[PDB]
Parts: C-alpha cells; structure tokens; sequence
C-alpha cells in the first residue's frame, strides 16, 4: 500500500570504506528506498549535480554514497524515497558538509620504559590524523566506589604523559576520547578500559 | 589538559562580568538615593558590623588539581549571597535593584557547586537601622567587587593556561 | 468530530533579555476541535538532560496561544533543563520530545554602530564607533561589518572577527562611490548564541 | 580579519588530508616499486617536465595569495590527473590525492567568490607534461607528490599564520 515517509534519517562519513554512509527509518511496513542527493552550497537551497542514485539493498534500511561521488568540504542535500506500486513517499532533506559527520577512540597505552604515578602516551585513530582533535582523559582507582576523575584539553597523540597523585587503589583505570578541534563534529566514544597499577 | 571544561570556566567569566555591573548598578543606586559613595568612608563599620570577608588564598595555586579554589570560590559567593539577604532589600527603592544582584549571585554559587559535584570534587551581621542596612549595603558590594575582581583573574588564568 | 491532541512539535525556547524570560514556542497541529489544553513542562538537569534536578512550576500557555514563558525566578541559568510540551483532551494527550538547553544558551539585538566626523583635518575615508547592545554588554562578542558602495549589483565587502566595542576606526580606501552602506552585528564569543539581526544599515559618504 | 576563521580551519584540516593522501601515494609507490628516493628522481623531472608551483613570496594580499594557493593547488590536480592512474595497483591511491587536491582546489574557489576575493582572471588548465611510460609515470608520480608535499608545507605555514586557533 502507499509507503509512508521514512524518517530519522541520519548519516555519517565512515573513514573505513571512505563513504557516506546513511540510514532511515523505513515506517509503518506496506517497496524499494533510493537515497537521494543533490550537490548544493549551504543551506541546500542552491540545486546542484545529481550525485547517482544509491537504492537501498534488499532488507537493509540504510545506503551508502562512496567518496568517488561526493565533493568533500561542501554542503549536500540527502534524502531517502520509498516507492511503491501505490505511490511514493519522502523523507525531509538533511543538508550536510560530509566531513562534518564518525571518530572511534584514540589509542592509549602505558609509556613502555615515583609512588602514586602513571606514565602514559597515546596517538589518534589512525585514518583521523589528518584531523585536529582535542581529548579527555578520565581515571578511576578500580574501588567499589565509581567516581570518575577528567583531565580536559590534552592533544590527540602524547609522546608521554605523567599522570600522578594516583595512591587510592593498587589499579586504575583509564580510557580517552577524542573530539574534532574547533569544527562541527561528536566525540568518538571511550577507549576500553586500561587497568594500569601506579607505581606502587 | 585542565580538570575544569573550558566553557564552565567561561560562562563563570560571564557570571562575573554580570555580578560585576549588578552590583556596580546597586552601587550607583546607594550613591544617587542616599549619597552614600565611596564605601572608603565606611572602613571601620566594616568590624563594627561584623561584615565577613571572603579569601581565595587556594586560588593563586592549584592547576589539573584545583578543588581548593574551586571550593573557595563558592563559599565567597556563598557568603555575599547570606550578607545581602541580611540587608533585607535596604528599603523600597533598592530593593528591585538590590534583588536583581542576590539572585545572580546565589545562582553563581549553585553553579560552582553542581559544577564540583559533576566534576566528583563533591551567622550573618545584624544590619539594624536604614543607615546601618545602607552602609552595610555599600561595604557589602565594595567586598563583593573586589572579591569579584580577584576570582577574574583566578578564572583568566584557569581559561587560559 | 473530535481527535486526539497530536504531539507538539518544533519546540523552541529563547532567553529574552529586556523581559528577562525564556520563551518557548511550538506547533500543536491539526485542528482538534476539542478544548485541549497546553503546558510547558520542565526540570532543572544536566547536560545530556539524563539528570532528574528540581522541576520548574509549569507555565500553561492562554488560549490561542502557541508559546508559554518562565520567568527568571524560576530559571537556574548557565545550567541545562529539560523542556517539552504537553497537549491533553478529553479524548487524550501528547508530548513533545525533551528539548535540553541551558537558557543562556539561546536573544540579541544588534551593536549600537554610529559614524563620526573624525576628518583628517585624505580620500576615501570613514571613521566609525561601536558598542554592543547594552543589555548584553556583559556577555563577550565578536562582530562581522559589511559595506559596501551604492552601485551597480556592488556587493557586500566584509570585516570578520571584529572586537563588541570600538571606540574609533578607521576605513579608508572606499573609491568607488560617494556613498556607503554599513552594518554590523555580533555572536556571543566562545559560547553558544545566535547572530543578532544586522543593526540598520549606515549611509555614510567616505572624504573628498 | 578578511577571512571566516572557520574557513581557515577547514582549509588546515584540507591540507593535512592531502599530505596523508600524497604519503600514501609515495608510500604506495615505494613499496610497489622500490622507487623510494625522490631525491634519486630528481633529474628526470627535467626530462618529464614537472612544473613547480611557485608560491610567489606570498606571506600575507590575501586575494593574491589565497589565488596563489588555489593556482598552485589547480596545477597539481592537473598534474596528477596527466598521470593517467599511474598502474592499476596504484589508480586507487592516486584518485584519493586527486579528489582531495580537486576539492581543496574548489572549496578555496568558493570561497573567494563569495568574499569578491576571486581573480578577476579565471584559472585554465595549462600544457600538462609528457608522462609518455610507465615509468614515466610511477617517477612522475613521485616527483609530483614531492612537489605536492613541499607546497603544502608552505601553504600551511602561511595558513596557520592566519587562523590562529
């Protein structure tokens, strides 16, 4: 029967596979989906190239445009069609700058080689080292009382980094996440967790 | 790498600047109404009153570790915000203007406090007469301003380190 | 005949510094033909609005009317509270989803941008002062002046970043017409804010 | 300022984007066909006939430098697309440079013109050099990508001057 407008349509740029990928909520089941875009500057008023079309496979509620089709440090008009034999629905438009959309977390470790001290170091994720990016450092004395303690405002990569005062516990945890410096963009989430055991 | 946000630190720089012209506009008030201008004049009335100062001598320190100034900071604010509840208003006229400042500055208290719980860091004088309530009035935003112009610093340097 | 109240959407709130109040507005949808009633809802949280703080007294909106206000009393500024809509009939009720927003986050009014009459006691010269708008003056911003001659299609030329208060400054070099438009508006600085709208554009007649 | 800070930060973040791309492509060539010296390539860029971007003592008139960037970013990006791919095993690598340096080159370009900082003259593409071989092309590719990486090099200097984060 008629499709309905899918929704919450969201996209990000996945590094890995270099791609825009995409996802929406396809609705109340009835078809096919046919994520749409349009070159365009800001605001998406201005109606630029035809990017080709990516159909949605089978089951999958999602798409996916590859690098190959979009200009990178531009605004683009994305939009998902559902289409059946009794008509067609579609979703609002978003209008997004690709690079403005998925970090994973930086690579933490102890400092391979004084009482209550930690030495540390870390680098970025890899495929986002071109990318200027701003960390926090959170740490906890594995206690049975969680109370989590931050360090805000530390680079993307430290060539070593002491971390002190830590005499609370034998064990502490420690997990990092990373943010785009001064552009629009989400934290990646937390590194796992790394019991490290200051200096005792 | 600090253990404050940048934008806590930030929107408390826009707290101060805002307390800073409350009380500036309670100190214009007490001058035009009542002639009362230059709080120097009310120096000794200052311990005849009992009038609580404020320290911040845990602030010209700490750095990643900083719950002492952080806790100072609040129990500064805390206390202005007790004295001018004390003055009951002044009177009518100053009451809107006097008012205006308590609120600002007990939410600036609140704020440094919720702030240090996220973070995990976790009486009054009598004022008995107009006068003494206008003096109290003018010794009270002349502590508060100069408290104020000192945890500016204390934060620009947190802001930029 | 009667239906539901639908749930409200496009919530928005902005902080009006002259009342000195957060006002909220929302679309309610289809007309329901019942007597359904609005309230704005809220709590003080944190950010994220994952934390359940002290609620606010909730502000019913007049009828006919798509907005509801709380005034300062009432709000914990430079902190994060959850707000939404609630629309109910006798034949049900909707809500609107949470919207999270520290009320200093969200209304100004443009710079006080005025010309003087500085001379040099040389051509193609303006000397122009600025102040941002007092209510706001305490809060730090920066500014965007954009001018241009009165000619053919001329467009905008523009100055970024430029500091909420100006006592003198000096443009000069504006050769292609004897007269200019000016305008200027401000952003909060560091922190979040929208643009003001720009002030009223300045015709001003550079020297010579 | 002139410029949009924003637009400066885009613009570091383009550039260090396309020194990864270019490091790929001459980690690519290296390790694909032990051509891993440019220093060794040096004098068949005579013979190829590789331009060099020249970015005209330009420290600071914005619409002239920024037109200086644009340009000697147009050139590479025509450059690179003489390379005709390269070789298979390398004509992924060297579409991602491509794009990007493509990209770089636009976004600048817009952004002067909505500034009215955009050359009065447009830029056409020039004579692109002869890489006649296969081997023509592999070294083209790493003389270019080197030229690339010094000009980006410089470009970052005088960009980060300007937008001070």
């Amino acid at each position: 029967y008629p499709p309905a407008s899918p929704s919450n349509l969201s996209c990000l740029m996945h590094l890995t596979t270099n791609s825009l990928v995409c996802q929406w909520e396809p609705g109340p089941e009835t078809t096919s989906f046919i994520l749409k875009s349009f070159r365009s500057r800001a605001d998406c008023q201005y109606q630029g190239d035809t990017i080709p079309d990516c159909v949605a496979k089978k089951r999958q509620n999602n798409c996916s445009i590859p690098r190959k089709n979009l200009l990178l440090y531009q605004y683009m008009a994305i939009w998902v069609q559902a289409e059946n034999m009794l008509g067609s629905s579609e979703s609002p438009k978003l209008c997004l700058d690709p690079m403005d959309v998925k970090l994973e977390p930086p690579m933490l470790q102890a400092l391979d080689i004084q009482p209550g001290c930690l030495w540390l170091s870390w680098k970025p994720w890899k495929p986002s080292e071109y990318m200027e990016q701003e960390c926090e450092l959170r740490y906890q004395p594995q206690l049975k009382g969680a109370n989590w303690t931050l360090v805000f405002h530390l680079p993307s990569s430290k060539d070593q980094f002491e971390l002190c005062g830590l005499h609370q516990a034998p064990v502490y945890t420690l997990q990092m996440r990373c943010i785009r410096s001064s552009l629009p963009g989400f934290w990646s989430p937390w590194s796992p967790g790394l019991q490290l055991r200051p200096t005792m | 790498a600090s253990s404050l946000p940048q934008s806590f630190l930030l929107k408390c720089l826009e707290q101060v600047r805002k307390i800073q012209g409350d009380g500036a506009a309670l100190q214009e008030k007490l001058c035009a109404t009542y002639k009362l201008c230059h709080p120097e004049e009310l120096v000794l009335l200052g311990h005849s009153l009992g009038i609580p100062w404020a320290p911040l001598s845990s602030c010209p320190s700490q750095a990643l570790q900083l719950a002492g100034c952080l806790s100072q900071l609040h129990s500064g604010l805390f206390l202005y915000q007790g004295l001018l509840q004390a003055l009951e208003g002044i009177s009518p006229e100053l009451g809107p203007t006097l008012d205006t400042l308590q609120l600002d500055v007990a939410d600036f208290a609140t704020t440094i406090w919720q702030q240090m719980e996220e973070l995990g860091m976790a009486a009054m004088p009598a004022f008995a007469s107009a006068f003494q309530r206008r003096a109290g009035g003018v010794l009270v935003a002349s502590h508060l301003q100069s408290f104020l112009e000192v945890s500016y610093r204390v934060l620009r340097h947190l802001a930029q380190p």
